[PDB]
């Protein structure tokens, strides 16, 4: 859960 | 000492005018008409509104101001979490609880950086381009005329501190550095981080208003309003989700909101 915000957190 | 502090306060600084594109410096110039630049078109009704769509971006009104709202949140979202990794020592935490701390900040700095850009009559959008009236957002038919107005309320009172863009970016850096959020599993280097955060935040605000005095206490006080506004937010989302069809959460939202207060 929270796809989004770990792909904004590794970009 | 002093100097680190010193230090703190300008990365941050200088991290806040990259990630957020509107400071609260060019707001207010555009609210005052102190600036040369042109002026922004007014949604004051239903008509000014459709007369708007040329100046801002993507069936009935409440709806569509409703998911153009949640537009600039998921783009809010991306700006404040672009500013969080740029807090020292933020990366360097378990992904975990920077997930966390992100899920239950970004509304509350939302909400704080929004303030930047209202005043008692209404609130700018799309970059400063805009102007919505508080009156048209009450006028909205309910639940979505309920929206809007306590984030106009916290705003009078929280804009009477006149913080600059230099105090923000670090009281909104100690609002993500909050070590009681629920689950969060290591608590410890959040606090060491927001204690170096809240003395650079206390040093900055005696420094850049000295003849404000306990700016830094009051300011305090107000981070728990935040937390109430972001409850009585998401209750006002809970009963959308259920008495209105013809619209959908961004999933970004989804994953903040599901299981949060």
């Amino acid at each position: 859960r929270h796809k989004i915000l770990h792909r904004l957190l590794q970009e | 000492e002093s100097a680190d502090l010193r230090a703190l306060a300008k990365h941050l600084y200088d991290s806040y005018i990259k990630s957020f594109p509107l400071t609260k410096a060019k707001a207010r110039a555009i609210l005052t008409g102190k600036t040369t630049d042109k002026s922004p078109f007014v949604i004051y009704d239903m008509n000014s509104l459709m007369m708007g769509e040329d100046k801002i971006k993507f069936k009935e009104v409440a709806i569509r101001i409703f998911q153009g709202c949640q537009y600039r949140s998921v783009e809010a979202v991306q700006e404040i979490t672009e500013y969080a990794k740029s807090i020292p020592g933020f990366v360097n935490l378990d992904l975990n609880d920077q997930v966390t701390l992100l899920k239950y900040g970004v509304h509350e700095i939302i909400y704080t950086m929004l303030a930047s850009l209202m005043n008692k009559d209404g609130v700018l959008i799309s970059e400063g381009q805009g102007f919505m009236t508080r009156e048209f957002l009450k006028s909205l038919r309910k639940p979505f005329g309920d929206f809007m107005e306590p984030k106009f309320e916290f705003a009078v009172k929280f804009n009477a501190l006149e913080l600059d863009d230099s105090d923000l970016a670090i009281f909104i850096a100690v609002i993500i550095l909050s070590g009681d959020r629920p689950g969060l599993l290591n608590v410890k280097p959040i606090e060491d981080i927001q204690d170096n955060l809240l003395q650079a935040l206390e040093l900055q605000l005696k420094l850049n208003h000295p003849e404000s005095s306990q700016l830094f206490a009051k300011l305090l006080q107000k981070m728990t309003d935040l937390r109430q506004i972001v409850t009585e937010h998401v209750q006002l989302l809970q009963v959308i989700k259920k008495t209105e069809t013809d619209m959908s959460l961004h999933p970004l939202l989804q994953e903040i909101y599901k299981d949060l207060y």
